[PDB]
């Protein structure tokens, strides 16, 4: 969902469906150490970085 | 003649055209549509309209 | 389970809009019913291949 993005589901725009996608910010999965900068919460329950 | 005035709601009797499906004499079928996304509400008041 | 703003904003324009590329077409016309249920009439050139 952050570097490709996420198709989720649709929305209804002045009347005509589209798609709604959500993603990463520009600035935030451009070069490699950008790895760093996300986190995933384990079953512990903390957030863990990648 | 019966089922017009005699009832709450309005029915028919009638016989389809002999060219099943295609071109009843005198008319035409209209259709009036919305494109540029105004509102069924504003579309349908201008069928009334 | 489905009214008609269901019928027409799951269905009948997911699938109008994937309508591209039909040979010969001449007007596409869909009901969208408080039945739940959505008709699509697509008519032809006349005599174009059933």
């Amino acid at each position: 969902a952050a570097w490709g993005g996420s198709y989720v589901n649709d929305f209804i725009d002045r009347g005509r469906v589209k798609k709604v996608y959500v993603m990463s910010e520009a600035k935030y999965r451009m070069l490699p150490d950008d790895i760093g900068d996300w986190y995933v919460r384990a079953a512990d329950g903390q957030m863990v970085p990648f | 003649r019966a089922f017009s005035q005699i009832k709450d709601a309005m029915v028919f009797a009638f016989n389809l055209p002999a060219i099943v499906e295609l071109g009843t004499a005198t008319g035409f079928d209209f259709e009036l549509i919305d494109q540029a996304g105004l509102g069924h509400e504003k579309l349908t008041q201008a069928r009334n309209q | 389970g489905a009214d008609a703003k269901t019928v027409q904003d799951t269905v009948t324009q997911v699938i109008e809009q994937n309508m591209n590329g039909i040979d010969n077409l001449m007007y596409m016309s869909s009901n969208s019913d408080s039945t739940g249920t959505v008709q699509i009439t697509l008519t032809f050139e006349s005599g174009t291949d059933a």
